[PDB]
């Protein structure tokens, strides 16, 4: 009868109301759900008191947090409001260079994780430069290319380069609409020898990120906190003792 | 609407009313054969177009 | 799947709609990027318990704020507009 829970949340995305495909929320470390109930009271004066005699309630919300850990691609769709994106690797060929270019410039390429890097002389006889003539910062992992210097015969100044770059998950910013997604938590009860107790939600707005500290100070893994409301929904049946906006499950 | 009836046959037709109109159905539709007084069927009636807009209530609504 | 990060920002000036170059910004010790999102709350009163039934967003916008400790004269003049 004391609780103390641990455990995972499962979510389903709800598109146009059909049940999607559940996945794993990945490491939670913070999950609270909040009841908010406005009433108006009715107030006798019989007794010379005026005090409250009667209430009843006219607002129900209930608000739910949740503080996730993980920055998989998925759970970035799911909180910047955008849609994954998926490119293969490949190479490129004819990628042309910025001009005027001099020692200590550094170049940007379109894509990252660089390798093989060659650089073509544009000229009738093509002659690949040096590869002591420049320098891959961070092992081209943004296609930071520096230059240590150039021959005394200083050739000509366009460059065409050409490499290969590999695969990348990409996520967009408010590029998709308000998901609503089913939550299903997987809470272990440690103080009665890890008994099982399941909660499930079956309509949840999410609110986006409010906070995302990129470089973090401190022994604290990032945080990713999380708000969203639970809705009415409509489907379920009303006189249904299971209710319209989630159910506690407690085997016994 | 030239028909010809055959012997002891009745042909019911599908009168179908649609949803587009004027607002009043002022209609006098003859019936007019040879050898037989005019038999109009007069079709009166009126066309109404239903509010179906659901209103959010968070401000209580007033009576 | 978790994150501590650390490294390098980049800055490019846009003037009436053209790329500049891009600099470094020096050593920065902190930087965040918030989301905020301005909604709109329908609801429906069938059922008497008067709660939130739908809810559809209108504002988007984002903020982001730096933390820098370099006072290079580049830098000053990014921020002091100089």
């Amino acid at each position: 009868t004391y609780f103390y829970g641990q455990g995972e949340i499962d979510a389903a995305p709800i598109v146009n109301g059909v049940l999607g495909k559940w996945r794993w929320i990945q490491d939670v470390s913070a999950m609270s759900i909040q009841l908010a109930v406005e009433k108006v009271e009715h107030k006798e004066s019989y007794s010379g008191q005026k005090a409250l005699v009667r209430s009843f309630p006219i607002g129900k919300t209930a608000t739910v947090n949740i503080t996730l850990h993980s920055i998989g691609p998925d759970n970035l769709a799911l909180t910047l409001y955008g849609k994954v994106v998926a490119k293969a690797a490949g190479s490129v060929t004819g990628e042309v260079l910025p001009a005027d270019l001099v020692a200590g410039d550094v170049i940007r390429l379109a894509n990252f994780g660089v390798s093989e890097l060659v650089i073509t002389d544009s000229a009738s006889s093509p002659a690949p430069l040096d590869p002591q003539y420049y320098a891959l910062r961070a092992d081209g992992a943004y296609g930071e290319v520096q230059l240590l210097g150039l021959p005394t015969p200083a050739p000509t100044q366009p460059f065409k380069a050409a490499y290969e770059y590999a695969a990348t998950k990409q996520v967009g910013m408010f590029t998709a609409p308000q998901p609503t997604v089913a939550l299903r938590y997987k809470g272990i009860n440690l103080a009665e020898g890890g008994a099982p107790v399941i909660v499930e939600l079956y309509k949840v707005a999410t609110d986006p990120l409010q906070e995302l500290a990129l470089i973090s100070d401190g022994n604290t893994v990032a945080g990713m906190q999380i708000s969203g409301g639970i809705l009415l929904d409509t489907s379920k049946p009303d006189t249904g003792d299971l209710g319209r906006f989630g159910r506690i499950i407690q085997l016994g | 609407p030239p028909l010809g009836f055959a012997a002891l046959e009745e042909r019911t037709w599908t009168v179908s009313i649609g949803t587009d109109g004027p607002p009043v159905v002022n209609a006098r539709i003859v019936w007019r054969l040879q050898g037989e007084p005019n038999l109009v069927l007069v079709i009166t009636g009126n066309r109404i177009i239903a509010w179906t807009f659901a209103p959010d209530w968070g401000d209580s609504i007033v009576e």
